């Protein structure tokens, strides 16, 4: 249960991006600028 | 001048030419270093000056040289670096005058076989346009002849990086007889970084300067010239910070085993080794044999350009793209490339090339870029976000501007929706401004007496494909 | 090549004629800013373990030792505890490093003495608790 | 911002934290406007 | 500091003389674009 709860709670980490929310990154930036932040979030969540 | 013959040998470099690759004070560590080093047990040429034999020749510089002299009476005074060592090019003159070490980047008319006659220098007849003249160190070195055997070895490594000549130095006591076998000392003697001389020159050849007696006879000395190659080395750092051992990882399988690990001591066993033995030495360039140059004069020097709302697209094919041709005629105020680097354009071949040409205002050139917002980007010409190509612009007031004013260029001020990338709208229609109806196309007024933000600019956008 | 200078005078072939490789700037006072002359000064910096030659206009502060403080020595910032050092260190070099690239010693620019840099609270500290809903007292173990 | 196109020609439109192409789809909770006059060569200094 | 405004009038020492810390812009109509006056509007956004 603790491992599952930790995996859920790690979704609120920025991992060096401007936000932990994907929708904010998509809606605030164009494709080229948002690709970097989405790649950072993807790398962090894949590591988790 | 000096009609005496020469005498060159061919000895092994053994374990010489080790220098400090950086400036950090490290301790008790085995560090792998990659770069230009003298390989272990390589060919090195030995030039001898005893038995009255003058052995000075213009050795190539390459990617750096290793210089080591073995003498007793300070015979080797300095060096001359350059390309042709003539007065059509600039050369470096680094030497000792007996009281200082002087470097003179300078344009020399060198004497044939430049040499010192005792303390009197007889290197150059004249010097001009001479961009460097200062002293690096105040050391004393007389021209008196010392009898006996060879006493010390002075080793040098000359490297070029960022237009600067880096000199690494180490002196070791080494007793060698006059008639003994010519060989280098054993062990590791690290060369400390001495000077960084901002010569700002291209060096391909170098020549050694010695000094003769008043009767112009050579003294007893010897110098060795080796060439640095691209190698990977591991250095053992002492607890005090000095370098005490070295391994050339491309020498033998044992050195490759030591370099695969990070230790100078290997235990008994079988070890899988990474590849250090073989490196590429030649480059095989193979381009298609097209010889035509691309019609840059047809597009860049056209009498009239298209308007930005009706931009013209042209396909470029079966030609060589040489942008250095345009340097003498067109001065580009904007050369920005996306997806590729502009310095790499001369080494690339493109499967498809398009050319989009139009005229905008001076302050609207910034809108010709991915992810831009403005009248031109929204309603006239939009680049894709994943744009691969280069944007070329230059000020054109001698062609598209006049004293009375040029009014042949148009731009779209309004659309019902923003343009998609590489979409062109040339339809004529009106739009409602309040209650009146006005044309959606506005006119550029290009007067010859105006600021650069209102001056007409010709923009050429190139699109590339790499398939 | 980078930082390379070529001042030689020579001509090159343009088709069949030979023209000089040096072209002349015409700097008229009545011209646009794209043709106006511009003076460019390029500064090149180096940040090594060497004595400082050129530095900024920042005022110094008196030394504070045996305390956890922020420090700034020759532009090398950090945070730690400063203590008097018996380390003997090579001349024309400033700071001492580690195998983990941690700055443990630094030469003072004014008093010319080496000082240790010890990280703040480098020892292990363990807290023994009977537990919340049992007590609020704790016991502290300062390891080694 | 398309209203200003027929009157004001912007020599500088640089956005930070958001994309300029995304400005027509965003709603802001607070907007401030700072106005001044500088030289032509000092416009580059108005940046982080 | 960021977004800090100082409108106080004071003088400062240049060598031994005291000169005003406020300097005047000379905006002539016949000048280059680097000396032409530019009107800068800075917008600040919040997305809370
Ligand atoms: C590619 O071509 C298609 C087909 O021509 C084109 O679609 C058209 O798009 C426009 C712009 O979005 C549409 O017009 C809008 O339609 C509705 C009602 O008709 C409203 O949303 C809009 O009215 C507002 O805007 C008007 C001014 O634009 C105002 O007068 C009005 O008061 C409102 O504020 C607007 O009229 C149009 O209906 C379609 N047409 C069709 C046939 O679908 C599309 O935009 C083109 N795509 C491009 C160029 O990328
Ligand atoms: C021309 C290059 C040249 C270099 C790189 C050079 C470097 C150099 N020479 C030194 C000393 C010395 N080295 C030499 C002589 C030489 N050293 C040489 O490498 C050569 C080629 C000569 C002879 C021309 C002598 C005699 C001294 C002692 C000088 C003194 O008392 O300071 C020292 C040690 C200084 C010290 O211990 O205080 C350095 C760093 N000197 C030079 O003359
Ligand atoms: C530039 O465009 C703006 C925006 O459409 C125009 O401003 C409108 O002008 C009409 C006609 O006078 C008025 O009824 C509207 O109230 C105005 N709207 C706003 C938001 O100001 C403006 O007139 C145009 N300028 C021109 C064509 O020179
Ligand atoms: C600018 O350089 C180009 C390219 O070298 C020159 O164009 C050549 O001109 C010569 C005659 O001067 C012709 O024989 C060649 O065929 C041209 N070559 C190409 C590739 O166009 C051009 O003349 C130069 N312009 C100058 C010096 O004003
Ligand atoms: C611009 O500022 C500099 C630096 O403060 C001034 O130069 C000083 O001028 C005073 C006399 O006014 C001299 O005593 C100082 O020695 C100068 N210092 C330096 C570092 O040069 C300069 O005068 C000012 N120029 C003006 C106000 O026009
Ligand atoms: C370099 O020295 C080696 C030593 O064995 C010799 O065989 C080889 O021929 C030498 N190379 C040249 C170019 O003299
Ligand atoms: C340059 O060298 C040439 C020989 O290459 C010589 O004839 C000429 O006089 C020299 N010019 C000088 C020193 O100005
Ligand atoms: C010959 O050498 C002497 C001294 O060694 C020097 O002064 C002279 O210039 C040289 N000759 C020529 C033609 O350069
Ligand atoms: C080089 O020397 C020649 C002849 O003295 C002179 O005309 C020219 O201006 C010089 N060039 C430089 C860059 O000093
Ligand atoms: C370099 O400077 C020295 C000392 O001022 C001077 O004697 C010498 O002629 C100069 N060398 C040149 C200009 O080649
Ligand atoms: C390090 O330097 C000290 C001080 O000179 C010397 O006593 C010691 O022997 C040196 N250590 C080694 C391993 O060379
Ligand atoms: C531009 O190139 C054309 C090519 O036909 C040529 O006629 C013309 O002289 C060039 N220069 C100008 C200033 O138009
Ligand atoms: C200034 O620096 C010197 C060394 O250059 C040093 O001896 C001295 O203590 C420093 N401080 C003062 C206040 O003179």
């Amino acid at each position: 249960a603790q491992a599952l709860n930790t995996l859920v709670k790690q979704l609120s980490s920025n991992f060096g991006a401007i936000s932990s929310v994907l929708n904010d990154i998509i809606s605030r930036l164009d494709k080229v600028e948002a690709e970097v932040q989405i790649d950072r979030l993807i790398t962090g969540r894949l590591q988790s | 001048n000096i009609t005496y013959g020469s005498h060159h040998l061919y000895v092994s470099s053994r374990t010489r030419g080790v220098y400090y690759p950086d400036d950090a004070f490290r301790s008790s560590t085995n560090v792998l270093h990659e770069g230009f080093f003298l390989p272990f047990d390589s060919n090195v040429t030995w030039y001898s000056f005893w038995n009255q034999k003058y052995s000075v020749a213009t050795s190539p510089f390459g990617d750096g040289v290793y210089f080591s002299t073995i003498d007793k009476s300070n015979v080797v005074r300095g060096w001359v670096f350059g390309t042709t060592l003539d007065n059509d090019t600039q050369s470096v003159l680094l030497y000792n005058d007996g009281t200082h070490v002087r470097v003179e980047v300078c344009t020399f008319h060198f004497c044939p076989t430049p040499v010192f006659s005792a303390s009197s220098p007889h290197l150059y007849s004249s010097a001009f346009n001479c961009t460097l003249n200062y002293t690096l160190a105040s050391v004393r070195a007389d021209f008196t002849e010392v009898d006996g055997s060879f006493k010390t070895i002075r080793e040098f490594v000359f490297k070029l990086q960022d237009g600067s000549l880096n000199v690494y130095y180490a002196s070791t006591s080494y007793v060698l007889a006059i008639g003994a076998t010519s060989q280098l000392p054993s062990g590791v003697t690290p060369l400390v970084p001495l000077w960084k001389i901002p010569i700002g020159l291209n060096i391909t050849n170098f020549k050694t300067l010695v000094y003769l007696r008043s009767d112009n006879t050579p003294l007893q000395a010897a110098y060795v010239v080796g060439h640095l190659k691209r190698r990977t080395m591991m250095f053992k750092y002492d607890e005090n910070g000095t370098i005490v051992d070295a391994i050339d990882c491309a020498l033998d399988p044992l050195s490759e085993t030591k370099c695969t690990l990070r230790s100078f001591i290997v235990e008994k066993g079988i070890y899988q080794t990474s590849n250090f033995r073989v490196q590429p030495q030649d480059t095989v360039v193979r381009f298609p044999n097209i010889t035509n140059l691309c019609p840059f004069s047809e597009v860049f020097n056209a009498t009239t350009f298209a308007s930005v709302y009706a931009w013209n697209r042209k396909r470029i094919s079966n030609c060589v793209a040489d942008y250095s041709v345009l340097y003498n005629s067109t001065s580009f105020s904007t050369f920005q490339c996306y997806g590729v680097s502009s310095t790499k354009l001369n080494d690339l071949c493109f499967t498809n090339v398009y050319a989009d040409s139009f005229v905008v205002r001076g302050d609207e050139v910034r809108q010709i870029a991915p992810g831009q917002t403005g009248v031109i980007a929204d309603y006239n010409y939009k680049l894709p976000d994943d744009f691969t190509g280069c944007v070329l612009a230059w000020n054109s007031r001698n062609q598209d501007a006049s004293t009375s004013g040029n009014f042949n260029y148009y731009y779209r001020i309004w659309r019902s929706e923003k343009l998609r990338p590489f979409e062109r709208d040339i339809a004529h229609y009106d739009y409602q401004v309040g209650t009146q109806f006005k044309s959606s196309l506005k006119n550029y007024g290009f007067y010859s007496s105006a600021g650069d933000s209102h001056q007409p600019y010709r923009v050429v956008v190139l699109s590339f494909e790499l398939l | 090549r980078p930082f390379e200078r070529d001042i030689a005078h020579y001509d090159y072939q343009v088709g069949t004629q030979f023209k000089s490789s040096l072209k002349n700037y015409g700097f008229y006072s009545s011209a646009g800013d794209s043709h106006q002359p511009y003076r460019v000064v390029v500064l090149s910096f180096e940040l090594l373990n060497a004595p400082a030659t050129v530095c900024g206009p920042k005022q110094s502060t008196e030394l504070i030792k045996n305390k956890c403080v922020n420090f700034n020595f020759n532009g090398l910032t950090g945070t730690g505890v400063l203590t008097d050092s018996n380390k003997k260190f090579q001349s024309f070099q400033q700071f001492g490093r580690d195998v983990s690239d941690f700055t443990d010693s630094v030469k003072d620019p004014k008093t010319l003495e080496v000082l240790d840099i010890t990280p703040c609270s480098y020892g292990g500290v363990s807290v023994i608790t009977p537990g919340t809903n049992a007590s609020t007292q704790v016991a502290v173990l300062y390891q080694d």
